[PDB]
């Protein structure tokens, strides 16, 4: 929920573990993501 | 989360030079130039004596 809000093209699904997927997504959005990775140690790009 | 901006706005200079140069000149020959070397005497003995 925390990086559903923060990011809100990237798609966030709960699975086992928090997965984010995304077809073209700029590279601005890739850093943000990888850079909120360090919330959880359990998320799948 | 927050990003840089691309690039900073800069302030602008505008540059104005002046180079300013007069030259003046003045020459000047007159007279009148004369030898100053010329040959001199000359004197010259020669005999047979026997």
């Amino acid at each position: 929920e925390e990086m559903r809000e923060l990011m809100g093209a990237k798609i966030r699904v709960v699975g086992d573990h928090v997965v984010v997927d995304g077809k073209n997504l700029a590279p601005t959005t890739l850093a943000r993501v990888r850079a909120l990775q360090a919330l959880y140690p359990k998320t799948i790009v | 989360l927050a990003t840089p901006s691309p690039f900073d706005m800069e302030k602008m200079v505008w540059l104005d030079v002046n180079i300013l140069e007069i030259r003046k000149s003045v020459l000047e020959n007159f007279g009148v130039d004369w030898s100053k070397q010329i040959p001199g005497p000359f004197a010259a003995f020669g005999k047979d004596f026997v």
